[PDB]
């Protein structure tokens, strides 16, 4: 209570070791992309916070422009400088349009982070579909190696098969 | 182009937009703004330019008040070219330092606030206070104290008449004269004063200190002169020391530049698994959640599993997982650990992800209510365990995209419950010849269950007679029973102080309890700064095993960083170089912030260094990108033109070296700068001051080499402590960033390959003509022995002529330690061509060869005596996740190579046989 020739099992040890090393390489490629994508997405997230902070600054400017303007709009109206009212207001229109450019650039980044978030998820998935094969090949490689060790196969022949 | 269009927001609400040069400093930009603002509405209401400070959004997404207006806009690096004028006044010192810290640590301080985490908030408040207090205390103390803080003595591990050149600060003329090798530095200062007064005359010698010319290295204190590293080095080389007398004021100028117990709750621990989210798995498979309770690496009870639900993104379970342990028995550091597994339906299981949670929080409260544990992906490792209890308790910071599990700890009492206080633990914790003989042999090493119960019974005997066995006793304690825990902690609190070596073992993941780590640190407080420096890298990696942010080890490292600027220098870089690693970003960021608040001076040194490093990164990326397209000579010239740009040249010049902050990297020797032909195209950057070189590598992880070099350094120190100077070259290597670091250039050196174009012996003759050759050959012999033994013990193979180098002194040294611990046994190796030099070019010179064999054997013998030190240090380095130092088999390599399981006589007999076999092997190859 508890199989073939040595040379046939040893060939299969070599084949399974070659397949384990190759699946390993694939996993390490995906993991490098996983790491890189993780870092990139966090950089994009902090850059979005940076847009938000810049947009926030610009809206303080608008509030400031509106409060601060009044007196000098009303002063130049009584004093006949509708021309100086006109400069202040045109200057403010230029401020507003520049805000819309920055908002548009923020939106492009959010859209790119949406794609790269999906990319991250697909990498994680590809990785999780490899792990069963990678682990199964590691175990088979070891079971063959132990079978040969039990049968008394010397270390030198084992090394030839492991590459 | 140079020019960039910049948005200006004036405080009147007016907006201007115009092109400025990227090189222009903010002061120049402010002048151009003012000149343009006068032709725009509402100018008359602005105060002068000097009443305002520019504000920008910086790369870390924080608003930054730009006080230094000599900074160039390219250096500032605003997120968008948007400068807002804002009132100058406020607490401008705090604003400046807050903003510098964010840029220096590579993480916005706002990212800590955004978390809305009280533990973080309490860490920052408490630690920043304590560091600021220490920094303010430091300022009060005398110039002596400050000199010791900033420039601690560089001493050898540790009579002839040789001469020294002495000068004064701001004086062309020098004074050459002899003093004793064994004279204390006071006596040199007193002499130069008399030499000054004799040739106008007159003040005391204790008003002064001695500086090494062109270095921040200073000679003071009660030690003799030969014990200083500059003097020892000079004396051995035959060169005359060049010193400067610096007055005390000149050093001050640098300084001024409720009613429910936990033990009443006798019902099982349990959790509600609710849902997972953002799972990405094979649709055909089914999902399962394995859960287990842990203390360190031991299970508190048997693991319990959820049911199989079909794979989807948002799987729902809604199960009560009940564990075989009552709430009253949970230890303080009890760890709830999860692994999400995809499995083929019941009719290789994929480990998807894992997450750990402390069951009590940082204030000793048993957690209640919901938690969202953002998970880390499981990596398929060799020892394929279900759960990952050694993993960090911190949540994955990629909350946007990472998988998560929702759980709920049920409310167990009406009022909140704490882990009992120390007083109530010591309350509960109180209370033959054959078994004494059986305890003895048991403490001479995996203990089995029958032995565990014996040690437990005779725990009082272990404390009385075997205090060095504390670690064994802590592992035999049953941490899933609050009575046994109570009894172990009782003993622990009256346990005698253990030596450093023992303390180091107690810092490992096996000993999570907060009382143990506190006892360990309490034993590490004996450390001198020089010894602590030897272990700094390991103490830092051990922070990744901590459960809470506010811990004893962190406080200890900050204390020592605040008292010694060199320790703080290297603490900063060991932390900074991992700020890209998401499992430690938060913890290291918090330590770095607190460190910075206690050291605003060094912060200025660190800022200058981080900028040099940033220029080099960009410079190295250009060189990589050019190498693929164009040949080397052209690429080399294009590197130089990029370097001579004002903003490059300034940021690359006049900094303290990160490799050694006492070394000043003054003027960049641009024509001598180049890049090496290796795969990552590392930069060779030469300097001249009062010649030094650095190598900037980006693309490789340099941590292996640093560890290897740290250990060779340690070996050299251990050898030198027994009076054996093996003339090693344990040069600087320092990870600075994401796969980035610096390597010290060893001057006047060349590769064995280059010299071999016998030739080795001639080279030495041509570099040491006539009567200097016996020195050179003896330097070669001593260093060949040391590196033969070092590389054998550490298991460093692939030792070839491209990665072995020779100094013109004769000293031989190894480089490029990418591989160690046999990553088969690496035999002890002698090289025939090295034997030929050792034998003075002769076939058979037994006298010399026997001396070399002696040097090898005494070297090996000394390491064996400190074998436990190397095992402990390597054991703690497993925290670093180096692929070649991941398991106890890696540690076994060191046990075998140092032959610790054998007596000294047996070990040395085996070393001899291996030595002899290597001499036999030498000829054959
Ligand atoms: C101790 C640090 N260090 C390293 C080093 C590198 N990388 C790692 C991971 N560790 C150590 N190499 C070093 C070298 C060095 C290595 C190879 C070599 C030369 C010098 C010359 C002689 C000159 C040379 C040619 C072209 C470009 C640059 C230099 C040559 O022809 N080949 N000299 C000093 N110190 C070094």
């Amino acid at each position: 209570y508890q199989e073939d020739n040595i040379e046939a099992v040893g060939k299969k040890l070599h084949e399974y070791n070659t397949q384990f090393q190759e699946k390993s390489r694939e996993y390490d490629r995906l993991y490098e992309d996983y790491t890189r994508t993780s870092q990139e997405i966090q950089m994009k997230r902090t850059a979005i916070e940076a847009f938000n902070e810049t947009i926030k600054i610009f809206e303080e400017q608008c509030q400031t422009q509106e409060r601060y303007s009044k007196e000098y709009i009303e002063k130049f109206k009584r004093e006949g400088n509708e021309t100086e009212i006109q400069r202040i207001m045109h200057n403010y229109e230029k401020l507003k349009s520049r805000i819309s450019e920055i908002v548009d650039s923020r939106r492009r980044l959010e859209e790119d982070l949406k794609k790269q978030a999906a990319e991250y998820r697909e990498i994680d998935k590809r990785m999780n579909s490899i792990k069963p094969d990678l682990i199964q090949l590691r175990k088979t490689r070891d079971q063959y190696l132990m079978w040969l060790t039990q049968k008394g196969v010397r270390q030198k022949k084992l090394n030839e098969w492991l590459g | 182009n140079q020019s960039v269009v910049v948005d200006f927001l004036l405080p009147t609400g007016v907006y201007l937009n115009f092109p400025v040069s990227r090189n222009a400093n903010l002061s120049t930009i402010k002048q151009l703004l003012w000149h343009r603002a006068q032709y725009e509405p509402l100018f008359h209401m602005l105060s002068g330019p000097e009443a305002y400070v520019f504000t920008c959004i910086n790369q870390t997404a924080e608003q930054q008040e730009l006080e230094d207006e000599q900074r160039r806009l390219c250096d500032v690096q605003p997120f968008l070219p948007v400068l807002r004028l804002v009132a100058r006044e406020g607490d401008r010192v705090k604003k400046l330092i807050n903003s510098q810290i964010s840029l220096l640590i590579g993480k916005g301080l706002h990212e800590f606030d955004s978390l809305c985490d009280p533990e973080v908030n309490d860490f920052r408040a408490k630690m920043c206070q304590f560091c600021e207090e220490a920094a303010a205390r430091r300022q009060q103390l005398g110039w002596e104290a400050w000199l010791q803080y900033s420039f601690p003595l560089q001493l050898e591990p540790s009579n002839r008449a040789l001469l020294v050149n002495v000068k004064f600060e701001g004086s062309e003329e020098s004074f050459t004269f002899q003093v004793s090798t064994k004279d204390v530095p006071l006596a040199l200062m007193a002499c130069a004063l008399r030499k000054k007064a004799t040739v106008r005359q007159v003040e005391q010698p204790e008003d002064y200190t001695l500086q090494v010319n062109g270095r921040h290295e200073y000679l003071y204190g009660s030690y003799p002169l030969c014990q200083f590293q500059y003097i020892c080095s000079c004396l051995h080389s035959g060169l005359t020391p060049h010193l400067t007398m610096v007055h005390s004021s000149s050093i001050l100028a640098m300084r001024d530049e409720s009613s429910v117990s936990l033990w009443s709750l006798e019902q099982p621990f349990r959790i509600e698994l609710i849902q997972g989210s953002k799972v990405n798995a094979d649709e055909r498979m089914k999902l399962v959640v394995q859960a287990g309770l842990f203390h360190g690496n031991e299970m508190l009870c048997k693991t319990v599993s959820s049911s199989e639900v079909s794979v989807c993104s948002e799987p729902v379970w809604k199960q009560r997982l009940e564990f075989d342990i009552n709430i009253c028995d949970l230890p303080r550091m009890a760890r709830l650990c999860f692994a999400l597994y995809a499995v083929i339906e019941k009719a290789a299981d994929c480990p998807i992800a894992w997450a750990n949670l402390m069951l009590f929080d940082y204030k000793d409260q048993l957690k209640t209510g919901e938690r969202c544990l953002y998970m880390w992906p499981s990596v398929p490792d060799e020892k394929g365990e279900l759960l990952n209890p050694t993993g960090t308790v911190r949540s994955n910071p990629n909350t946007d995209s990472a998988a998560a599990l929702l759980i709920c700890l049920p409310e167990v009492a009406p009022h909140p419950v704490y882990y009992p206080a120390l007083e109530k633990i010591l309350e509960l914790g109180r209370h033959t010849e054959e078994e004494q003989l059986q305890l003895r042999e048991i403490l001479e090493g995996e203990l089995y269950e029958h032995e565990k119960d014996l040690v437990w019974k005779l725990r009082h005997e272990v404390q009385e007679h075997f205090p060095e066995a504390l670690a064994r006793l802590l592992l035999v304690t049953k941490w899933n029973k609050h009575e046994d825990v109570a009894q172990m902690l009782y003993l622990l609190c009256s346990w005698p102080e253990l030596p450093v070596l023992s303390a180091l073992e107690l810092l490992d993941f096996s000993f999570p309890d907060c009382h143990v780590g506190s006892f360990a640190i309490k034993s590490l407080r004996k450390l001198t700064d020089d010894e602590l420096f030897q272990y700094l890298l390991q103490l830092v990696q051990v922070l990744k095993y901590e459960s809470y942010l506010d811990c004893e080890l962190t406080k200890f490292l900050l204390d020592r960083a605040l008292a010694n600027r060199k320790i703080g220098h290297f603490l900063f870089w060991h932390l900074r170089s991992e700020m890209h690693v998401p499992s430690v970003a938060l913890r290291f960021g918090l330590i770095l912030e607190a460190y910075c608040r206690g050291s605003t001076h060094h912060m200025k040194v660190l800022m200058k260094q981080g900028e040099a490093l940033s220029k080099l990164k960009a410079l190295n990326d250009f060189v990589k990108l050019s190498s693929q397209k164009t040949p080397k000579p052209q690429t080399k010239e294009l590197m130089h033109l990029c370097m001579r740009q004002e903003a490059y040249l300034e940021a690359l010049s006049h900094l303290q070296s990160p490799l050694d902050p006492s070394t000043l990297l003054a003027e960049v020797c641009v024509e001598q700068c180049t890049f090496m032909d290796s795969k990552m195209k590392p930069l060779w950057i030469m300097y001249s001051n009062e010649s030094v070189g650095i190598i900037f590598k980006n693309g490789d992880d340099l941590r292996q080499d640093m560890l290897t070099l740290q250990m060779i350094q340690l070996m050299d120190v251990l050898w030198k402590q027994e009076g054996l100077d093996l003339r090693m070259t344990p040069y600087g290597c320092l990870p600075t960033g994401d796969r980035t670091g610096l390597i010290e250039v060893v001057l006047r050196s060349d590769t064995i390959a280059n010299i071999q174009l016998d030739a080795l012996l001639n080279w030495l003759k041509s570099k040491n003509p006539g009567e200097a050759l016996d020195r050179a050959i003896e330097e070669f012999t001593l260093s060949c022995a040391g590196y033969c033994v070092a590389t054998y013990v550490l298991g460093i193979g692939d030792r070839h002529s491209d990665n072995i180098m020779i100094r013109e002194s004769g000293q031989l040294f190894h480089i490029d330690f990418g591989h160690f611990l046999g990553n088969e046994r690496v035999p002890f190796i002698l090289t025939y061509d090295f034997v030929h030099v050792i034998q003075q070019g002769k076939t058979n010179n037994s006298e010399k060869f026997e001396r070399f064999r002696g040097y090898c054997e005494r070297a090996y013998t000394i390491l064996r005596r400190h074998g436990l030190l190397f095992l402990h240090l390597f054991a703690l380095m497993r925290a670093a996740g180096l692929p070649e130092l991941s398991c106890s088999k890696d540690i076994q390599y060191l046990k075998d190579s140092l032959a610790l399981g054998k007596t000294e006589e047996e070990a040395l007999k085996h070393f001899r046989v291996k030595f002899n076999e290597a001499l036999r092997e030498s000829w054959k190859t």
